[PDB]
RNA sequence: CACGGGAAACAGCAGUGAUAAAAAUUAAGCCAUGAACGAAAGUUUGACUAAGUUAUAUUAAUUAGAGUUGGUAAAUCUCG
RNA sequence: ACAGGUUUGGUCCUGGCCUUUCUAUUAAUUCUUAAUAAAAUUACACAUGCAAGUAUCCGCGCCCCGGUGAGAAUGCCCU
């Protein structure tokens, strides 16, 4: 809340602005994905494995 | 304090003292810790038996009511309790596990039968 | 049927304000209806009214 | 002692009288402490196995003393006559275990209604009694429970169709457990 | 409990999930107890979010509290 | 029609022949004590404060209620056989509410059987006070209504502090209620007893009791050697009230009695006793006439 | 201390010597015993038939130590101890 | 306490007891009154004595004091909607100032013991908590219940420790 | 503050160095409550439950030792 | 505070210091067994193990619980 002495936090802004951006930006391909490795069962992108009833 | 999300539930809190529980009925932020705060206490129930092998449980039924019509979600065990009181039907899962018990209960009544022999 | 003791706390409540009708109370399901779970959502953001 | 099971003979025997007069069995006994102001809890037991403490009490010095609901006599010396409060440990100076033990008598005594004190006027618990309200009277049965059939349909078992069995057999394939026939009706004992 | 940025254990790593052994008699059985008794209990929970409208709405714009309104005016006048 | 404890007649001769004693009414009790505090008043402003005190006494005089006993609650609400075997207890549950009132609550029991009842009375109440305490009331029942305890403490003439107990303790329609109330009743006229409720609010009770069950020896030959015939008359005449066909009753019409001489009808029709009754009146009358 | 104790009780008003200056019964009301006037007093002589006068709001010298002591400001650990007795 | 003419008047009682309560559409409440003059007394009196028990009362109302303004005493009330009550206070007591406010606007003893039990039924018989806001802790202390193991110890069959060591034998 | 930069993080449970007058298990279970997810049976959870350790505190008994003896302040004799 | 000791050759006054009560940590000396409660030097550095998954793939969860009192006169109560 306010306290009058309270300090202008710039930093908070600039963290915000360029996360987004670099999320924008950086916005991942749904080919890569969902892409999926048969042997292992196992997504290279999130590092995820599947559900043994999917297989 | 400021969560994220997280709904309105009726869930039991849990006091007691070691060997000894006891249950308040509480209708709680979800995120919230299980002692912790709550948003009001709705009933009680002691699960050990009394000195006339009675479990007492308490429900505010109005404001159960209440709660349920903004949308709380309950907890299983407090399903299980209404349920029990009759102000909700049997919960499924109630039924169920009271049809393995007896199974239970036959399969053990022959083995009996069959060591016996 | 409304359960067992629902169905009775709204029985008294009745017979306290003076109504004597004993058609049964009935619980009604119409808008009760629920998809099963197979029914695939829609991923489009809600529209807010 | 001899006395036992008759305790408040002693109190009317003839060395009673001679010892203690008609002021309370404690009222000549003085507790021995460091200061002005004693230790606010008194000591804690005065005879431990065979050993008996120091400047014992009021009711531990004294064997013939017998604590029980049932003398009426010697716990009134414990109350206030006005108040009918019991005194603190210090105040008498009893140790700890026999103001306890007289606590708990005084209780029982009271609970028998040897030993008097205050029973308030009381109003009844409800404004207007009447049995009329469905809660205490009796209810107008629901029509599944005068034929005998559970309150709902689906708490009974119900035997599901071959298809559907099949299709989840084939769901389910490998993965499965033993099909399970209809619940035994009751349960029986060991 | 663990947290977002917490790697996970090096055990846990080759290992998901193992689903138990369905019977499907009771699973089957079950399924329909269940739909049966969330359909009844969404009317009941229907039926008490009205209670609360109505409730609100008469404790609100209802009978006694314009009573308590104009009367309150007129005594002030 | 039947005449009730309630009606405006019985009420106003019960009130009467209670008697307002100040002295009794308001007695030191053994609470804790608080330096006392003084006020310098006229003849007026005594008079003043004396007659608010008794009305205040009044109130402190109310009749407890009562009632004829209560009928045993047997109700089941549903049966699932299903349930049977899954408990070994049973679960009893209350609704709490802060605005019902408690004749009104629901007290349901879920059983190890199955069934789900209405609660008894008995679980009933001490279920109400486990939930809504109020002082006096212990959830299990107090040895001192055993009838060891009881005689103990109706030798030591304590009969308004039991009426008290009970009245806290239990319901006034509860069986215990009236199973002690009528108890105790008993005993004060085994022995003689009744100027010990006197200015009790308990004395209507015994009044109410001693009609119904007709005897009225006791409190009659008591009322009159206490030298208060006008309490007397009114006892009679409220007999009369409550059994309106009965041959005293009946002769008091025919005779056209006055208030002594009507108690001299009863003593020659009804009561058990003439002897006794119709010796005191003598007594009185003679003693009373050549002493005033 | 014994000096200004015993000038202290002597100069005790009695309430038979109040209700006499005053002239009024001087009546006492337990907490006990309720409401109900014991009337300790009565004013040999003449009784008034003059009320005293009513003070809405009393002028009187106020000690801070019992003002304190009612309105629960007094916390000190030495007050409540338990002594022997009298 | 000692200092002061009226001591009494500093006491926690003396400022509970008075009774007034405003509705609550006052919120300004102005008084304007005269140090001299005879017929300026009962407001002076008022402004000593019952202004503190007024205020204690209605903490949230600015209260507000204005001396030898006009010649003659009275208050000014200001309210929400705008509206302003106007007060003249001249040969009128003390007393008769505080009932002719309570009058005007107050409430009701109706009104206040409506409101009292609203918040008499906000802490509830029934509940379990902390002694600051219920009247019991553990269920261990209702008196047919189990007690509180830290006061009788438990049968050797309830305690876990027991339980677990018969399942592993 | 965290884009960046120092740099490579137990202020999760246990543990351990250092440091301080200051010292609990590198333990067992998800059986109960809670939480997450699942349509669901259910799975997971060092939350927690039941245990382990410790005179820190209460209580209960199986347990006797400490301090003090000029006055305040209960209690002393003979030697050095 | 129900107070007590101590200024002086002595008395009174004023005025400090201390005693007597209650709790917690640590230490010394002593220590039999249970139960319950509580567990606390360190915002210094951390070996090893574990603390977040579920689920017919998407998704949804993942300092929420739990930890700590470093910082800030922060803030309590209330719109
Ligand atoms: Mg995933
Ligand atoms: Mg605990
Ligand atoms: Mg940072
Ligand atoms: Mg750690
Ligand atoms: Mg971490
Ligand atoms: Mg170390
Ligand atoms: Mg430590
Ligand atoms: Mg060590
Ligand atoms: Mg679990
Ligand atoms: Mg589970
Ligand atoms: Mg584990
Ligand atoms: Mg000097
Ligand atoms: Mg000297
Ligand atoms: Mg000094
Ligand atoms: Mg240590
Ligand atoms: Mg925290
Ligand atoms: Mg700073
Ligand atoms: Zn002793
Ligand atoms: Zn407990």
């Amino acid at each position: 809340m306010a306290r009058k002495k309270v300090r202008p936090r710039l930093i908070a802004e600039l963290a915000r602005r360029v996360r987004a951006l670099r999320e924008q930006r950086e916005r991942p391909r749904d080919s890569q994905r969902y892409a999926l490795d048969y042997e292992t069962m196992m997504r290279p992108h999130s590092g995820n494995r599947l559900p043994m009833r999917a297989w | 304090r400021a969560y994220r999300g997280g709904h309105l539930t009726i869930r039991l809190a849990l006091g007691g003292c070691t060997n000894r529980p006891f249950y308040r009925i509480v209708a709680a932020h979800s995120k919230c810790p299980r002692d912790g705060r709550f948003v009001e206490q709705l009933g009680s129930y002691d699960p050990l038996p009394n000195s006339h092998g009675e479990k007492l449980v308490a429900l505010n039924f109005d404001r159960i009511r209440h709660w349920i019509g903004c949308g709380a979600h309950l907890s299983k065990p407090v399903e299980k309790l209404l349920g029990l009181s009759g102000f909700y039907p049997l919960h499924p899962m109630m039924i169920t596990n009271a049809e393995r018990l007896r199974r239970k209960r036959a399969r053990e009544v022959l083995l009996a039968s069959q060591k016996t022999d | 049927p409304y359960p067992p003791l629902l169905r009775a706390m709204i029985l008294a409540q009745r017979q306290k304000y003076g109504d004597t009708s004993t058609e049964e109370p009935m619980l009604n399901l119409e808008r009760a209806r629920i998809d099963p779970w197979d029914y695939p959502a829609k991923l489009e953001a809600k529209t807010k009214t | 002692s001899p006395y036992k099971d008759e305790p408040w003979k002693y109190l009317d025997s003839e060395e009673y009288q001679n010892r203690y007069g008609s002021r309370p069995v404690w009222a000549d006994y003085r507790r021995n402490h460091k200061g002005g102001i004693p230790p606010q809890r008194t000591r804690k037991m005065c005879i431990r196995g065979n050993k008996v403490a120091g400047n014992p009490c009021p009711i531990c010095r004294d064997q013939k003393l017998h604590v029980d609901f049932r003398n009426v006599k010697l716990l009134e010396q414990f109350v206030c006559a006005h108040t009918g409060i019991i005194f603190h440990a210090p105040y008498t100076g009893v140790c700890m275990k026999q103001h306890k033990k007289l606590t708990q008598a005084i209780q029982k005594a009271r609970d028998h209604g040897l030993l008097r004190y205050h029973i308030p006027q009381v109003e009844p618990r409800d404004l207007d009694f009447s049995t009329t309200h469905g809660a205490v009277s009796s209810t107008p049965p629901a029509p599944t429970l005068v034929s005998g059939d559970p309150w709902y349909p689906w708490y009974s078992w119900k035997q599901p169709p071959e298809r559907e069995l099949s299709r989840l057999r084939r769901l389910y394939q490998g993965r499965l457990r033993e099909e399970s026939g209809p619940p035994p009706e009751l349960m029986p004992e060991v | 409990r663990k947290t977002r940025h917490d790697p996970p254990a090096k055990s846990k790593a080759g290992r998901v999930a193992t689903p138990p052994a369905v019977d499907p008699t009771e699973f089957f059985v079950l399924t329909e107890r269940y739909r049966q008794y969330r359909q009844t209990v969404r009317a009941l929970r229907l039926e008490f979010m009205s209670e609360v409208r109505k409730k609100l709405h008469e404790a609100r714009a209802g009978v006694q509290a314009e009573r308590k309104a104009q009367e309150d005016a007129a005594e002030h006048r | 029609r039947k005449p009730t404890f309630m009606d405006e007649e019985v009420q106003n001769i019960l009130i009467k022949m209670t008697g307002l004693d100040l002295q009794k009414i308001f007695k030191p009790a053994l609470q804790e004590l608080k330096p006392p505090t003084y006020k310098l008043m006229t003849q007026a402003q005594l008079e003043e404060a004396t007659k608010q005190a008794v009305e205040a006494a009044k109130v402190r005089l109310k009749m407890p209620p009562v009632l004829e006993e209560r009928a045993p609650i047997n109700d089941v609400l549903a049966e699932d056989k299903i349930l049977e075997g899954t408990e070994t207890a049973k679960y009893v549950f209350t609704d709490i509410s802060y605005s019902i009132p408690h004749r009104e609550r629901f007290i349901v029991v879920r059983e190890p059987s199955g069934t789900l009842r209405k609660a008894s009375w008995e679980e009933r109440d001490r279920m109400i006070q486990v939930y809504f305490p109020r002082e006096g009331r212990r959830i299990l029942t107090p040895v001192i209504f055993k009838e060891e305890n009881l005689q103990t403490m109706y030798s030591q003439d304590q009969h308004v502090d039991v009426l008290n107990l009970c009245v806290a303790q239990f319901e006034p329609d509860s069986a215990e209620y009236i199973k002690i109330h009528h108890h105790t009743y008993e005993d004060i006229d085994k022995c003689g007893k009744y100027d010990l409720l006197r200015s009790t609010r308990h004395f209507g009770g015994m009044a109410w009791y001693f009609v119904n069950k007709k005897k009225i020896d006791g409190l009659l030959i008591d009322q009159i050697q206490r030298d208060l015939v006008s309490d007397a008359t009114s006892l009679v005449h409220l007999y009369h009230i409550l059994h309106p066909d009965g041959q005293s009753a009946q002769e008091a019409k025919k005779q056209g009695a006055e208030g002594l001489h009507l108690i001299k009808v009863f003593a020659k029709t009804e009561a058990q006793k003439g002897a006794y009754i119709e010796l005191t009146l003598q007594a009185y009358q003679e003693a009373f006439i050549t002493h005033s | 201390l014994t000096r200004g104790l015993f000038l202290g009780l002597s100069r005790q008003e009695t309430h038979q010597q109040l209700a006499d200056k005053k002239s009024l019964h001087v009546v006492e009301f337990r907490e006990e015993c309720g409401p109900l006037p014991i009337v300790v007093a009565s004013p040999q002589g003449a009784l008034r038939k003059d009320p005293e006068p009513e003070d809405e709001v009393p002028d009187i010298t106020l000690d801070w130590e019992d003002v304190k002591a009612a309105q629960g400001m007094k916390r000190s650990v030495w007050s409540g101890l338990k002594r022997a007795a009298t | 306490p000692m200092k002061g003419r009226f001591p009494i008047r500093r006491t926690l009682q003396y400022l509970g007891q008075g009774d007034v309560v405003f509705k609550d559409s006052v919120k300004v409440m102005t008084v304007n009154y005269n140090t001299h003059g005879e017929l300026g007394e009962g407001a002076r009196k008022f402004v000593f004595f019952n202004i503190p028990q007024i205020q204690y009362k209605n903490p949230w109302v600015q209260i507000t004091m204005f001396k030898n303004m006009t010649p003659s005493p009275f208050l000014r009330f200001y309210l929400d909607s705008g509206e302003q009550v106007l007060v003249d206070v001249e040969s009128k007591s003390n007393k008769e100032i505080v009932e002719h406010i309570r009058k005007i606007l107050g409430k009701n003893e109706e009104t206040l013991e409506k409101e009292e039990q609203e918040k008499k039924q906000l802490s509830h018989p029934a509940h379990f908590g902390p002694r600051k806001y219920c009247l019991r802790e553990c269920m261990c202390e209702v008196e047919g219940q189990v007690p509180c193991p830290g006061l009788v110890p438990l049968p050797k069959e309830m305690t876990g420790k027991y339980k677990a060591a018969l399942k592993a034998t």
